[PDB]
């Protein structure tokens, strides 16, 4: 179950490798198209705080998910800043969400005093008065509940049906980062002159087994020239030792 | 779930017969306690359902909105006024439970149920 | 007055597997799914079966359910005298936009 | 939950000659049988530094902290428990919390609101327990979170042999805090001052916290 | 500029309709045509615009769907789908040649048009 | 239901000058310039004043359009046998980011 | 021009990157998941224009 639209829920995502192979990989996934960044990407660059906003909207209410779009939802239950970065997937769950009955979870608001700034978070769902006498107590005359309940029935046509949307926002770069993509897998190759880029120790040589020992805090080992000669591989803690060819 | 109702009550054409239906270990702003009537010694005869939130209330074609509900997410109870009175209105009143996923449609478990006689 | 038509009244030895049969229409049960209610005499009725082949309440293996078309059969095997009860078969049309439940069928259990 | 004890004793501070202790490893690098000129900070040989004891002791002084600092405490009973570098604990200041009472080493930072003075001393009079884990009321917007396995620690608190020593030098560079640890359980003596000889400070962990730090309270129990 | 639009077209309500209207004597992938809806005696309504490369497209704003593009530039063709189809969609569609600019956006000229009744 | 007002029907002799006027919103008549369009009924439509001050392919010179605040006015001098034909207003609007058009004015020949 | 140009295009996915003074010109459909694919543009694999 995802949150819903007029209550979006923000979810931290930090100190983590994301893999978007999952996420590039299911099937019902249609909408996906990247602003900021390239879609194709995102498994090979560092980010440092990245924001997740999972929620099921109408067909008809896609469009308006776009950042700087206006309309209905766009403007009254949840906006998007115009120099968004990042993008959002949107995909059906009409079997699932909607029942065979049709489920009215979803509520949106209708009436507003004006209009949201983007990101903005708003939980009060107070009776709107329609006239200039202000009204209180119940609904009725002058004043109206701001919120509708979505109808999704199977025998809806299409544009009609729940479909989730995930909202990814992150920013580029401007902190020390804590989501990174996940990096290029290689096997180790041994007494062969080699281009190794051992954790961006970028070198060339020839490496054996090196009788020589590391403490397990320490990573590289130096000479009296001052450059490294034996590094710790991630997957084998074994040490190696680095000499030219 | 347990679907206390209120007591057997009689009543006179047009006097109209109110129904408490209470909820217990459940909170009740995000379920619905749809209601039906069924004739004594005969078939269950669908009445509708009331969402407690915002008041939205689907009712039966027969009934064109002469009945109402009220339902309150802090009373926990769902209150039916019937309006209109006559012979065949005497039936017992069973509340149910609407299933899961948001817990809004179809009947799950139905409640002891009051007879009203007209 | 039911928009589902069931028998009056059912009766069987017990242990012996007893049909209850429910007519209704096209876009009542040939279109989405039948569902049979069992309710004790004097008690709040129960979900017996939903969404045609499984039970909501875990109930036991022998009330199985089927529908075909417009027609829907609820066959009990190995009845027992505690099984005489009220069976209501109740389905969803767009017609009037709602659940309808049909006439009710008297199981009765004999000697 | 905290109480308002008040009723503090205390006593003038001490000094110690620091002669040797606070030399860590300076970085990542192994290199063997080479001496290296580094320039970094460090804890200068025979050196002033303020001793504290505490018994009928309530003492958990505020101290001001400056870019990097050295703690090394004996004890037995591992009364001490942690710190907080927060600069306001009014739940408005993203505050530190560095506890680690049985097996969970609980690092956050975010808006803290604690006690007058967090203690987790008092619980059930004489016998030891933990308490107060309530040393703030709320926490909001809260960033950074980590948990990690505990340090070699003491059950409950036990009074006499104080054979543990644990001495860590604290800094935070390029909105990296590192923590450099070590744990010797080997004091074959009366406390008094500081022993002598060498002890080599291997780092402990590195955490992009980020926040600036300008005082700061130790946790003990 | 000649553009040439299918034949009249009779459909039951509920059901797909399938119209085309061909480029002759110019270069499609150089001229774009934005279908137009018009009913009889009645005022004119956009439906989308589209490009014959990549074949990006815009469609109604009060449609979400509805309406499906699609182009073949090697046949210079544009195809329309209506799906949903409803009594009030008995009209003409006029296709559109886009003015200048090479061709992609306002109107210069219309297709013979595509009557539909639905 | 256009968002541009025009009137339904409308009348004129040979040679006198009438003015059909449209009306729409500030975002795509106050902001962009209105179109013109005329149509002989059972023929596709064509452009009769574009930009409010020029015609496609030289137009009679007779036809004239002008656009003020809101609102727009189509005025002809010289009204002639086959000028009976469906006249419609087109402007791009941001709100709806698409062409909004008129309801569409008959300028019919009297005897 | 008020209807919106579109007739400038720039390339969006590529194998790799290009040398300076590049003048080879494709329509052809960008392969970007791993199961391949032919035709038109479909899932994982999207025009790159
Ligand atoms: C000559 O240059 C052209 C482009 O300047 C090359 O065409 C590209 O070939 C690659 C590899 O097949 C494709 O991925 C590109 O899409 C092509 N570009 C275009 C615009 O189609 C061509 O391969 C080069 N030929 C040689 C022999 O190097
Ligand atoms: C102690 O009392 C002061 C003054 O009332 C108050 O501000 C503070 O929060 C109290 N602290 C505790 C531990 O109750
Ligand atoms: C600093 O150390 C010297 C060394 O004995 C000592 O005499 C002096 O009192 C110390 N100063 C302070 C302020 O502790
Ligand atoms: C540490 O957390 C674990 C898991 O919640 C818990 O079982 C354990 O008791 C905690 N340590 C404490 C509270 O001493
Ligand atoms: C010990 O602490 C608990 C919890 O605060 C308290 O209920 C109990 O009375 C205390 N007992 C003693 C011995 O003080």
């Amino acid at each position: 179950r995802f949150a819903s639209v007029y209550a979006w829920n923000r979810k931290r995502i930090s100190n983590c490798v994301a893999d978007y192979s999952v996420l590039y990989n299911l099937a019902p996934f249609f909408t996906f198209k990247c602003y900021g960044v390239s879609p194709t990407k995102l498994n090979d660059l560092c980010f440092t705080n990245v924001y997740a906003d999972s929620f099921v909207i109408r067909g008809d209410e896609v469009r308006q998910i776009a950042p700087g779009q206006t309309g209905n939802i766009a403007d009254y239950n949840y906006k998007l800043p115009d120099d968004f970065t990042g993008c959002v997937i949107a995909w059906n769950s009409n079997k699932l969400d909607s029942k065979v009955s049709g489920n009215y979870n979803y509520l949106y608001r209708l009436f507003r005093k004006s209009n949201l700034k983007p990101f903005e978070r708003d939980i009060s769902t107070e009776i709107y008065q329609a006239g200039n006498k202000p009204c209180n107590g119940v609904a009725g005359f002058n004043c109206y509940f701001p919120l509708r309940s979505y109808s999704f029935r199977p025998t809806y046509g299409v544009g009609h049906q729940p479909y989730r949307v995930v909202v990814l926002s992150f920013e580029l770069l401007h902190a020390p980062a804590t989501v990174c993509g996940p990096k290029k897998s290689t096997n180790l190759v041994k007494n062969k002159c080699v281009n190794f880029n051992f954790n961006g120790l970028k070198g060339t040589g020839v490496l054996t087994e090196s009788n020589k020992k590391f403490l397990p805090f320490q990573q590289f080992g130096r000479d009296i020239a001052d450059t490294t000669d034996a590094v710790r591989d991630p997957q084998t803690l074994e040490i190696l030792d680095i000499t030219p060819c | 779930v347990q679907l206390v109702q209120s007591g057997a009550e009689v009543k006179k054409p047009g006097s109209s017969v109110k129904v408490s239906c209470k909820a217990s270990g459940d909170t009740f702003s995000s379920y619905t306690f749809s209601w039906v009537r069924q004739a004594p010694g005969q078939g269950l005869e669908w009445m509708g359902r009331s969402i407690p939130i915002v008041g939205k209330a689907i009712y039966a074609q027969e009934f064109q909105g002469r009945v109402t509900i009220s339902a309150d997410r802090s009373t926990t109870t769902v209150y039916m006024e019937l309006s209109s009175l006559r012979s065949d209105d005497t039936a017992v009143y069973y509340c149910a439970r609407d299933q899961s996923g948001f817990d809004f449609f179809y009947y799950d478990h139905w409640g002891q149920g009051t007879l009203v006689a007209v | 007055q039911s928009v589902l038509t069931q028998p009056p009244s059912a009766s069987g030895t017990p242990g012996q597997r007893v049909t209850i049969s429910c007519s209704g229409s096209g876009s009542n049960i040939g279109s989405n799914t039948i569902n049979w209610y069992q309710q004790l005499p004097g008690t709040a009725p129960k979900v017996l079966i939903y969404r045609n082949n499984e039970r909501p309440s875990g109930v036991p293996d022998r009330f199985s359910g089927s529908k075909s078309g417009t027609s829907a059969s609820l066959t009990i095997s190995g009845l027992q005298s505690e099984d005489e009860a009220y069976y209501h078969c109740a389905a969803w049309d767009d017609s009037l936009n709602g659940p309808v439940f049909g006439g009710g069928t008297k199981l009765t259990v004999l000697g | 939950q905290c109480v308002n004890l008040t009723t503090r004793t205390q006593l003038p501070p001490a000094y110690t000659n620091s002669f040797t202790r606070g030399v860590y490893y300076p970085d990542k690098v192994f290199r063997s049988s080479v001496l290296h000129s580094t320039q970094d900070l460090f804890l200068p040989f025979f050196s002033n530094v303020t001793w504290f004891h505490v018994i009928k002791r309530f003492d958990n002084p505020v101290l001001p902290f400056n870019d990097g600092v050295y703690f090394a405490s004996i004890e037995k009973s591992n009364i001490i428990r942690g710190w907080i570098f927060g600069t306001t604990l009014d739940s408005k200041t993203q505050s530190l919390l560095i506890v680690n009472n049985a097996t969970n080493v609980v690092i956050k930072v975010c808006e803290f609101q604690f006690c007058n003075d967090p203690f987790l001393d008092h619980k059930n009079n004489k016998s030891w327990m933990e308490s107060e884990f309530r040393v703030y009321s709320s926490a909001n917007n809260c960033t950074f979170e980590y948990v990690s396995q505990p340090f070699l620690m003491d059950l409950e608190g036990k009074q006499g042999n104080f054979k543990n020593l644990r001495e860590f030098v604290f800094k935070n560079i390029d909105g990296y805090f590192k923590i450099y640890s070590k744990h010797t359980p080997i004091l074959v003596r009366e406390p008094e001052d500081l022993p002598q000889g060498f002890s080599a400070l291997e780092p402990l962990v590195d955490l992009p916290i980020g926040i600036n730090i300008t005082r700061f309270q130790t946790l003990l129990a």
